[PDB]
């Protein structure tokens, strides 16, 4: 039993309608797709930077692992 | 004009809900119908004869657990409700079919 020993509640009104009398999808340009933007707007600045900067890290040290594979004039200039 | 008798527009039926919570009141109250079909019509005689068949309680029916309503029965059976009614209000072009209890907070699901 555990509808009914939940919460003291007062004076509170809800209404609902069936979901046949309504729309599954309602006003996707008008209320939908405006907040989807709001909701990654909000978002975008906390989770973008860290991910950004694993990619740097990421193409840095992968470069900088090719390029020392690579080899240096520098060691056979004097090597006639 | 005068001795016309005017037809009132019609008025649209909604499948929903309204839910007035008070977790202060004592015993809740709860009502569900369907849209019936209006004093002209002859089915009216029907739900009527239908109607008669659930009836209803109150916890002061002698007849107790042995009356012939099965939801009587069961009301008295399993402590279900302190009453409930049936009912087939008409009007001229619609009407509200359902019924209606009295409960206490813990049996509201089970009577229903």
């Amino acid at each position: 039993i555990h509808f009914g020993n939940l919460a003291r509640v007062r004076h509170i009104i809800t209404y609902s309608l069936s979901p046949f009398e309504q729309r599954a999808i309602p006003n996707i340009f008008s209320d939908a797709l405006p907040n989807v933007w709001r909701r990654f707007s909000s978002q975008v600045f906390k989770v973008a930077p860290p991910f950004l900067g694993a990619y740097l890290l990421y193409s840095w040290g992968t470069q900088e692992f090719e390029r020392l594979k690579r080899k240096n004039p520098a060691d056979y200039e004097n090597d006639q | 004009k005068e001795d016309a008798v005017p037809i009132l527009p019609r008025c649209r039926f909604t499948g929903s809900e309204i839910r007035a919570r008070d977790d202060a009141l004592p015993v809740a109250h709860v009502a569900l119908a369907v849209e019936g079909p209006g004093w002209a019509d002859p089915d009216n005689v029907v739900l009527h004869v239908a109607n008669a068949i659930i009836g209803r309680y109150d916890r002061t029916f002698g007849g107790g657990k042995h009356l012939s309503s099965r939801l009587a029965a069961l009301a008295v059976e399993h402590k279900l409700c302190h009453s409930f009614q049936t009912f087939n209000t008409s009007y001229s072009d619609t009407g509200l079919f359902g019924f209606h209890f009295v409960a206490d907070p813990l049996s509201i699901d089970d009577m229903m």
